[PDB]
C-alpha cells in the first residue's frame, strides 16, 4: 500500500504501469548513495575489480554490506597457500581475535579440504583467505563457494575467470547451499560491470538452490537475453571450479590433477626442508 | 549449467498499460485461510487468542 | 600484544610465505618498527612501506631514501588506495624542503590515489620544476623495483637476491639445528 | 611509473579575476537531485520523511 501511495503521487493518482515502476526505480534510487560510490570509486580506480581475463586465488565474492539498505557489490577474494602445517587463516575472520575462535566456517573449508584430498597426512598447505577492500562484514557461520575455489585454484595454481562473480555457501560434502539475497548480490554485480562495460562475457555463479529466490530485474534480465550477461546454477564446489577454470575435473589436464600436483609440491617442498635441516 | 533468459523470466506479461480495472473486494484476510480460522475458532469459541 | 594476530602482520606474512617459497616454512623472522612514536599505525591494514623494507632487509637491497612509500597491500602485493594521500605527499614535501630539495626526492603512492590527488599549489610547483617526483604504483613489486633501482627480472635481479637472501638464513638455520642436534 | 605534471594538475585555470561574478541562484538542492526528488515526494504525498 505505501508503494502503491508513492505511485499514485509519482503517477498523478492513477497507478499506471509506467507510474508503479517509477515508484519502485525511485524506492530503489532513494538508497542508492552507497552503491553510486561505490561504483564511482570502481570506476576511477580507487577500488579496482577485475572483471575481465583470468587470475589465480582471485575470485569476485558477491557480499551484502555492513549499511542498513541491503545491496550486494562485488569484493575481490584472495587465497594465498604456503608451505606448513594444515592451518587455513581467515583473515578477515582472525583480524582482531585469534585463538582458533573455531568460526564453524574455518572448519567447514578444513574439512573439505582435508577429506575431499587425501594423498598425504595432515594437509601440506597453510591457506590464508582475504578480502581486498573491508565492507565486506564477511559471515561467519557459513563457509563461502568464492573461499573454496580460491583456496582450490592457490594450491592448484588454476587460472579461474574473472569474468564470473561466485557466490553461495558451502558445507563440507562440497554442496553448494542457498544463499540470501541473491538478487542483491547478482544486480550489484551486473551494476560494476555496467559500470565498468559489458565485455558480453561477465556472469554470476549461483546457488541452484536459489534458482527458485531470482527475481532479478528487468535491466540484469534484458542483459541476460541479449547475451551480454550470463547466470550459472551450480549444486557442488567442483562444478562451480570447472565453469571458474573453463575444465574438467576428472580426465587428462583435469583440475583434479592440478590440485594433486600442486599438494605434492608442497609437500615436496616440507621434505625436502627437513631434510635440508637434518643435515 | 548456464541458465536461459527463459529459465530466468519472472515477470507476468502486461497485456495493456492503460485500461482501469474494477475488482470485488477481498474476503478479509484473503492468503492467511490460518489467521482466518484461528480467528474464527477463537471468536466462536470465545477463546484468548 | 597476545592473540588478536591483527589484519596487517597476517596480510604480510602471507603474502611473504607465499611469493617465496624454496622451503617448508619462512626462514626469516621479521622485526618491523617506526622510529619515534606518532605513527598510528593501522593495525587493520598493511602497509607498502612494511612490506617493501621486509623485502629490502630479507634481500639486503639498498632503498633510496629519496623516495616516501605509502600505501596499503593485499597478500596478492596489490597495493591499494589509502586514505588522506594529499595529506601524507604534502607532508614528505615539508619535511623534504625543509632540510633541502635535491631535485630527487619524491613519493611512491598507490595508482588508485590518482583519483584523490589533489596536491596543494607549492608541491604542484616543484613537481612542474622537477624538484619532486610523485611515482604510482600497482603492486609491491613495482615499488620495490623503484626504491632498489633494479627489475625483478633478468640477470642481478631483485628476485634472486631476495631468494638468496633467503636462502642464506635457511643455511643458518640448518647449521645451527645441525650443530644442536650433534 | 613517474606522473608528469600535466596528468597532477587538477586547478581550474583562470583566466580572468578583475570580473566580479554575477549569476542566478540555483535552485534548491542543487547537485542533491536524490534529496530534492525524495523530499517532492514527501510534500506531494504526506509521507513521514
Amino acid at each position: 500500500r505505501a508503494l502503491a501511495e508513492e505511485a499514485a503521487v509519482l503517477g498523478g493518482g492513477l497507478l499506471t504501469a509506467e507510474s508503479v515502476e517509477q515508484a519502485i526505480a525511485a524506492r530503489e534510487h532513494r538508497s542508492f548513495l552507497s552503491e553510486e560510490e561505490f561504483l564511482r570509486a570502481v570506476q576511477e580506480g580507487v577500488i579496482r575489480l577485475r572483471t575481465t581475463g583470468r587470475a589465480v586465488g582471485e575470485v569476485n565474492s558477491l557480499v551484502v554490506v555492513e549499511a542498513a539498505p541491503y545491496w550486494g557489490r562485488p569484493a575481490r577474494l584472495t587465497a594465498r597457500a604456503a608451505p606448513g602445517r594444515d592451518h587455513l587463516i581467515s583473515i578477515d575472520r582472525e583480524a582482531g581475535l585469534g585463538g582458533q575462535i573455531f568460526h564453524k566456517a574455518v572448519l567447514t573449508l578444513a574439512g573439505y579440504l582435508r577429506s575431499r584430498y587425501i594423498e598425504h597426512g595432515s594437509l601440506p598447505v597453510t591457506i590464508s583467505l582475504a578480502f581486498e577492500q573491508n565492507y565486506v562484514s564477511i559471515e561467519g557461520d557459513a563457509a563461502g563457494l568464492a573461499e573454496l575455489v580460491a583456496a582450490l585454484s592457490a594450491i592448484g595454481n588454476l587460472p579461474l575467470r574473472q569474468d564470473l562473480a561466485v557466490t553461495g555457501a558451502v558445507d563440507q560434502t562440497g554442496k553448494v547451499l542457498a544463499v540470501g539475497a541473491i538478487n542483491a548480490k547478482v544486480e550489484g554485480f551486473f551494476r560494476v560491470c555496467k559500470a565498468l562495460g559489458l565485455s558480453g562475457t561477465q556472469g554470476v555463479i549461483l546457488p541452484e538452490a536459489n534458482l527458485a529466490n531470482l527475481t532479478l530485474r528487468a535491466e540484469v534480465l534484458e542483459a541476460v537475453r541479449a547475451g551480454q550477461f550470463h547466470i550459472y546454477a551450480v549444486e557442488t564446489a567442483e562444478q562451480a571450479l570447472e565453469i571458474l577454470a573453463g575444465a574438467r575435473m576428472e580426465g587428462f589436464r583435469g583440475l583434479q590433477e592440478k590440485i594433486r600436483a600442486g599438494l605434492e609440491a608442497f609437500a615436496r617442498l616440507e621434505e625436502g626442508h627437513d631434510k635440508e635441516d637434518r643435515e | 549449467m548456464r541458465l536461459s533468459y527463459e529459465a530466468l523470466e519472472w515477470r507476468t506479461p502486461i497485456e495493456n498499460s492503460t485500461e482501469p480495472v474494477s475488482l470485488p473486494p477481498p474476503p478479509p484476510f484473503f492468503g492467511q485461510e490460518r489467521a482466518r480460522e484461528a480467528l474464527e475458532l477463537a471468536i466462536r469459541g470465545g477463546f484468548h487468542a
